[PDB]
């Protein structure tokens, strides 16, 4: 993808004015350098091959972490799958209205001991378990409960010590695209939820210790990794200014457009 | 599962003329109604059925 | 002379003797639905000419304190003609327009304007945790306008209306990035801008979805002498192009 | 009408008006309790998303 | 097994393993630029040396 | 595996009749709506790649978990091979009368540290034996017991901290199908054991520790996980209403066919 | 088997089990109008599946002393649909008609019923002197019944309503002249007559000028026996068919 | 090595490694209906737009 390259010019006195133009139209001027003054024939090798949306995108970012207790009633972490919680991740996505992309999705697991008081405290390796559940299907209420079969919903299990878990996740929608924006209410009477959340059903992801509490309580951490393959985008837009302060709407506190200098010719 | 956003519409039913029975003859009738689907139906996305429970192994 | 234009439309026309080019959206010209993106199974309805006309919505004053207006652009034609009959009886549609927003002022005025299309432009609320209702963020082809300050917490179902932010929390000067053009009272008189139908899904339902916004922001305000004429209206023309429906029922 | 076989069952009477309705029911093949646990609607209860055209037969 | 170029300022192998699609690499060489529909979306076209408006 | 597509459609005046049939012959309906109302032509590109036998029932689905104590007497665990104590795994392979597929086996083993006595509590890395008898050999009857020396049944050693085992079991059957339900007796006198425990006879699968216990009790658990491949399917059947209370037979308490609504007219 | 039609217009479909044939107007099918016979010169519009489609009117009990009950055409489909909200906005129009009257009884029941369509048909006043006002010639599709009296000439502005007159000063059995069927209910049980455009001119104004009647008069009256139903409706259901419309302006 | 089509909205490759067919993999690509013999289990043939019953 390589740049275009310099034109050597000469010394002008002609009817044809290429540095006047109408920005009145909407159309940016197409002049190169070679027109407003006297150049030499330069060669470039230069790329575009970095700033392409395969390339810009295509990285992995975090973007939720939970923890849960081993030793613990109902000790297990659930999270609602979005990409609205994090600040960095949400102000990229968004510099574009329709996405379409796969999936890869990365979990690294921590663990760390608790406050026990027994004497002579050793614990075998760690198991974990990570569970999808669709929207409409059966969740799990606790630890040693019978929605944990996953007969049908994809589960992963993982031994501590080793590589962390990848997987891959296709084009899963019901429209042509993602939408980031959404102007508009889910009720055709024009009341209640208004933005985004209309159109986020996605599903839920749980885990949970597959171990029993030996002697001495666990606690663990789980982090996810996003990464977009195959990348396709439509319609671009301005980035966000403003600080982000929800994550089910767009509202913000008013900002000024950049920092102050004390004079027009201050350089 | 229930979405407003996907929603589908409604299915009724009314009377154009009457029911006109003769003489000797009861006048309550009966209708069954049956459901399938075409032949450009299709699914996506498998997951668990909410309809079974357990406890304990059996 | 590229001075000239003429519009036609149906039994409506459109002549101006001042002008710039005309924007054609992302360089796609409005078009019919094919039969390889539809889903919707049964026959269309296009009437053709009964909708497809140009629709002069009111007018507004430009004053000196003046910050801006803005319009959603499929619900403004909600009451005009045979446009906003076949919204109320069919369930989906789709529809590409053409606007032509003109304002007339003599050599001795001065002042710009900006006319940009804004896809999906999601607004924010003033308290934080509420989000605007339906009577703030658009009105029957009556203009909503910013204001030069803050809105306060203290309210609590009610857009942020600072210019300079948007209304979405981006900047006021980057919006050139959508398809746009400026009046210039020293050399423009009107601006056209022809838009495509852009969407996710080939088809929607016009009353819980607006896919447009028609915002004009004063960036270099009007300006006069002693004399003159005080008074400088703005109005806008909005015409719908290809349109069709689907789903016939009740009229909601 | 539930633990019966009146539940399959639709009433039909002869009136002395003109315009009632019979029944009513909103469309959802996988969520709503009328055609939940039908042929159809079990098959879809396993899965996310769907599809189609659907047919109505009345005897 | 497909036989690549290897972007320098060369070859490589590539051969797929799994029967999906959304299994395989990314692409991150498809060049393709299109700037004219962002920076000149007018009706009639504007040659640079012409005034615009005559 | 595309669907059909849609076909254009004219207004009709004539003596075909689409809409009227007679559903007493027991035969379906084969209308589509392009024969009652205008349509117009749509081309569909969706498939029915998912909803086949070999994705819908070729995924992993535990069966069992057992536990066994390494300072105990006799402290080992054994379980005699069937489909029918787990509730999810049992409807989804009695929608069919006859099966027929190979298998994949996986098993997933943790382990715990029980409440000893002792001071300075440090084991070594654990390993377990899993073995497979089929039906007519010795059992085991203890954990130090000659019946673990494995000459010809198949049986698995694995340390704690790897990849799960697995291996592949084919179409083990004295008939041509699985069966999923058996309407008769074993008795030629009509007596006695009546249902599908007549047609059970897969064997016992026994699972223990090769270690000593060194100097503190460890309890450890295995997970069973199904897996059917190569899968052929025959003479369909209408799908589980009511609870499942036993293993060994079908019974029953009654329940309602749906749950019920105010009005028949209420949407 | 004759005995079975299939009707497909739009969205709406009519089966039937015991029918005659179907009749069709004067041998001519209704069509668009040709480049010859136009006058008006902009172009119309055809939404063509939004308006040509079954609307159902009201339903009527035929009791043992009943007389008949007729129908204005372009009227009782004034509030029907995108149909009546066409002819609202425009000022010409023209149509084409397909009607289905429907009245089921069983075999121990009896009568006979006789259903035309006459084109232009004026009808007379009880006072000699004046006209029939507007609120006796048509309703919003409800019928005006005929009655087997005389109206007296001390009411000022009401529709003489003997049926053996028709309304129009002539023989009620010399009505078979203009397309019409039977309903013989030893026999029938609908009947379905197809009409084209019937005028002296190509197009006309549907509000001010009504085109078509439909009359259903019993002729041998409705018996049965004590045990029988004796509720027996009849239901007509209308169908417009290859419409267009010319010229666009305000409400009306 | 067979070479496969590798399901889509591109190829892959696979060699099998043991002496039994029971340690393949899945089949996963077996597309094939015959919903006739559930739908229409008749003796004589009924055509759509003719009678059921004469
Ligand atoms: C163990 C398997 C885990 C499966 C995880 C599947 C997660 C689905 C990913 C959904 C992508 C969300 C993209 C953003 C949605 C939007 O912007 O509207
Ligand atoms: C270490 C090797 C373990 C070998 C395990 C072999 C287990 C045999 C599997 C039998 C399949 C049972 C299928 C269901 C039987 C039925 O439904 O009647």
């Amino acid at each position: 993808a390589r740049v275009a390259d310099t034109i050597s010019s000469r010394p002008t006195n002609s009817e044809s004015i290429p540095a006047l133009t109408a920005a009145e139209t909407g159309h940016t001027s197409q002049v190169v350098p070679s027109d407003t003054m006297q150049t030499r024939h330069v060669k470039n090798y230069h790329s575009r091959s970095e700033s392409s949306i395969e390339n810009f995108l295509c990285r992995s970012a975090c973007v939720y972490y939970a923890t849960y207790t081993n030793n613990s009633k109902k000790g297990f972490a659930e999270w609602v799958i979005n990409t609205r919680q994090v600040a960095q991740l949400r102000r990229k996505l968004e510099l574009f209205t329709y996405l379409r992309f796969d999936l890869e999705l990365t979990f690294v697991i921590t663990s760390a001991q608790q406050p026990s008081t027994a004497s002579s405290v050793d614990a075998p390796v760690q198991t974990h378990q990570i569970m999808y559940v669709p929207p409409g299907g059966p969740v799990p209420t606790k630890v040693k409960d019978y929605a944990w079969q996953t007969s049908t919903n994809p589960s992963v299990f993982w031994t501590e010590g080793n590589a962390p878990p990848r997987m891959s996740i296709p084009f899963i929608s019901i429209g042509n695209a993602y939408s980031c924006f959404y102007d508009g209410w889910t009720q055709f009477s024009r009341n209640g939820v208004y933005g985004i959340n209309t159109l986020n059903n996605m599903g839920t992801l749980y885990m949970r210790h597959v171990n029993e509490a030996g002697q001495g309580p666990i606690k663990s951490t789980v982090r996810i990794y996003f990464k977009p393959k195959h990348v396709k985008a439509w319609v671009p837009r301005p980035p966000r200014l403003c600080q982000y302060e929800k994550q089910k709407n767009v509202n913000f506190s008013p900002i000024g457009v950049t920092t102050s200098r004390t004079d027009i010719i201050t350089t | 599962v229930e979405d407003e956003y996907t929603a589908a519409g409604y299915v009724t039913c009314w009377y154009q003329t009457n029911i006109v029975v003769p003489a000797d003859v009861q006048s309550s009738c009966d209708i069954l109604c049956f459901v399938s689907a075409c032949n450009d139906f299709s699914v996506r996305m498998l997951k668990d059925t909410p309809f079974i429970r357990q406890d304990t192994f059996y | 002379s590229d001075r000239v234009r003429s519009i036609t439309l149906g039994n409506s026309t459109i002549t101006t003797q001042e002008c710039a080019n005309v924007v054609v959206g992302y360089g796609v010209w409005p078009e019919y639905l094919k039969d390889n993106e539809a889903t919707a199974e049964d026959q269309p309805t296009q009437p053709d000419v009964a909708t497809c006309r140009f629709y002069t919505l009111e007018s507004v004053q430009w004053m000196k304190n003046s910050a801006g207006w803005w319009w959603k652009l499929p619900d403004a034609l909600s009451q005009m003609g045979l446009f906003g009959q076949n919204m109320q009886y069919h369930y989906l549609g789709r529809t590409g327009y053409t606007i032509h927003v003109q304002c007339n002022a003599s050599k001795f005025h001065q002042g710009c304007l900006l006319v940009v299309c804004v896809p999906e432009a999601e607004m924010g609320c003033s308290n934080l945790n509420n989000t605007p209702e339906f009577s703030e963020l658009s009105g029957g082809d009556s203009a909503r306008m910013f204001t030069d300050t803050q809105v306060g917490e203290s309210n609590a179902k009610k857009v942020q209306t600072a210019v300079w932010n948007a209304g979405m929390g981006v900047g006021v000067g980057n919006l050139t990035i959508f398809p746009h053009q400026w009046i210039n009272l020293r050399t423009n008189n009107s601006a056209t801008l022809v838009m495509p139908y852009i969407n996710s899904v080939p088809m929607d339902n016009m009353f819980r979805h607006n896919n447009l916004t028609l915002m004009i922001i004063p960036f270099v305000p009007l300006n006069y002498s002693e004399g003159s004429s005080p008074y400088v209206p703005i109005t806008v023309t909005i015409a719908p192009m290809c349109a069709e429906y689907n789903g016939l029922r009740l009229a909601s | 009408n539930v633990s019966s076989l009146k539940a399959y069952q639709i009433p039909v009477q002869s009136n002395s008006d003109n315009g009632k309705q019979v029944f009513g029911f909103p469309l959802q093949p996988g969520a709503n309790n009328v055609l939940n646990r039908t042929l159809l609607g079990e098959i879809l209860n396993y899965y996310t998303h769907w599809s189609g055209s659907i047919k109505l037969t009345f005897m | 097994a497909q036989v690549s170029t290897q972007k320098t300022g060369i070859h490589y192998t590539n051969i797929n393993y799994y029967k999906d699609a959304a299994s395989n690499s990314a692409n991150r060489q498809d060049f393709t630029q299109d700037p004219g529909k962002f920076t000149e979306p007018v009706k009639d076209i504007m040659v640079k040396t012409m005034p615009a408006l005559n």
